[PDB]
């Protein structure tokens, strides 16, 4: 998928048609930090376990 | 953004997409370089048309 932005909040949807989703753990994967990639922006994704962590 | 479209066209010959990110200024300018060529490849001689 795509990242994507109303202006307000961050979704990824799939690049073929406009489905938003919250950006959780299992909907991306991560390499590496924020330094070498060029264009990233500051957001927070989703984790899963912490309802049943906390819980 | 033709930065993000290398990662689609990188994704589709089965290369992740943080391969293009990590590296996107040493490939841009393999392709800045590669390009270069092609007009001396076809000035320098002529049998290529
Ligand atoms: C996009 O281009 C603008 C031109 O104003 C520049 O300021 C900005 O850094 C660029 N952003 C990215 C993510 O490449």
């Amino acid at each position: 998928g795509v990242f994507v932005s109303n202006g307000t909040h961050w979704f990824v949807t799939q690049r073929n048609f406009y489905e938003p989703q919250i950006i959780t753990t299992d909907n991306t994967f991560v390499s590496g930090n924020c330094d070498v990639v060029i264009g990233i922006v500051n957001n927070t994704v989703y984790d899963p376990l912490q309802p049943e962590l906390d819980s | 953004p033709f930065p993000m479209q290398m990662a689609y066209r990188f994704n589709g010959i089965g290369v992740t997409q943080n391969v293009l990110y990590e590296n996107q200024k040493l490939i841009a300018n393999q392709f800045n370089s590669a390009i270069g060529k092609i007009q001396d490849s076809l000035s320098s001689t002529p049998s290529a048309l």
